[PDB]
């Protein structure tokens, strides 16, 4: 498994609707490239993805949806782990058919 | 660096070991982007420029100056760089205003400038 | 996504609106009143000559 | 015009004769290259060039 070090995460956008309305990206120091296994720690806000592709850049980007106001969740990238929160703002459709 | 018993080198002039699985996935992994070149057959991949004629190129390959298409599509919405409209470029690269060509001094570092066959002396 | 502004009305003014939507980025128009024209309504009286 | 920052002056040799007796050397920073043009503020000293 690769080696994950100083796991940082910002949350560029956030919008509380049914669709997958929200940006998360992960800083991270990395020896080797692999695949990491994603996960959120919480069900007020739900991944997309389960697997991720780690490499020496060190960016990646998820997508996430949340109902809440403001989230706060726990995300781990294979053993690292990190605290997001985010400002969301409400949607302006009034009704989906999903 | 040779890569481990479980990772394949991005070519004979990168430092870039990806694992076996990451050749020919879909994605572009190698700088390069060798790791999709030569895998479905002439399949164009993630690491290939469709030509507009269907032929594969490596990304490359794409504005290289070079038509590697053979129709000219990898050099079509390119961004060439040169001097600007008032500047001459010497042989080593370096922009000099056209006012100092051949004004007797070499302001160019390899006296490009001051060339005699540039002066047109 | 409805906007609303308010625009002078000044021939040839340069008119640009931000909309800053919060999942997108932000866009710039450009509005410019070309011509104008004021229109009265009109009720004939007489003719003289 | 090429944008200068970092002007220091220094003075190599100096002898106050009729002719010009002194040398002047200027350090500086510079974006691209062009030609500036060079006076002197006080009439105490004045340039050759």
């Amino acid at each position: 498994a690769p080696t994950i070090i100083d796991l940082t995460c910002t949350v560029a956008t956030c919008t509380h609707s049914s669709d997958f309305g929200g940006v998360l990206t992960l800083t991270y120091k990395t020896d080797k490239n692999g695949d990491c296994s994603v996960h959120s720690h919480s069900n007020v806000a739900t991944l997309q993805e389960a697997t991720a592709k780690v490499k020496t850049a060190g960016k990646v980007t998820l997508h996430f949806s949340t109902a809440s106001a403001s989230p706060s969740f726990v995300v781990s990238l294979c053993s690292a782990r990190a605290t997001c929160s985010a400002s969301c703002e409400p949607p302006k459709d009034h009704i989906v058919p999903y | 660096r040779t890569c481990r018993i479980h990772e394949i080198s991005c070519g004979a002039h990168s430092t870039q070991c990806i694992p076996v699985s990451w050749r020919c996935d879909g994605e572009n992994d190698c700088d390069s982007g060798e790791d999709e070149e030569n895998c479905g057959n002439i399949t164009c991949s993630p690491d290939e420029f469709t030509c507009s004629s269907g032929r594969c190129i490596s990304r490359n390959f794409v504005c290289n100056g070079q038509d590697d298409c053979s129709d000219g599509s990898d050099e079509l919405d390119c961004a060439p760089p040169t001097c600007g409209a008032h500047e001459f470029q010497c042989s080593t690269s370096s922009c000099i205003p056209i006012s100092w060509v051949c004004d007797d001094d070499a302001d160019c570092s390899d006296q490009s400038d001051e060339s005699l066959e540039q002066c047109g002396r | 996504y409805e906007h609303s502004t308010v625009m002078p009305n000044v021939v040839g003014f340069p008119y640009k609106a931000h909309i800053e939507r919060p999942g997108y980025s932000p866009l710039t128009l450009q509005m410019q009143v070309v011509e104008t024209s004021l229109e009265p309504t009109l009720n004939l009286e007489y003719i003289t000559c």
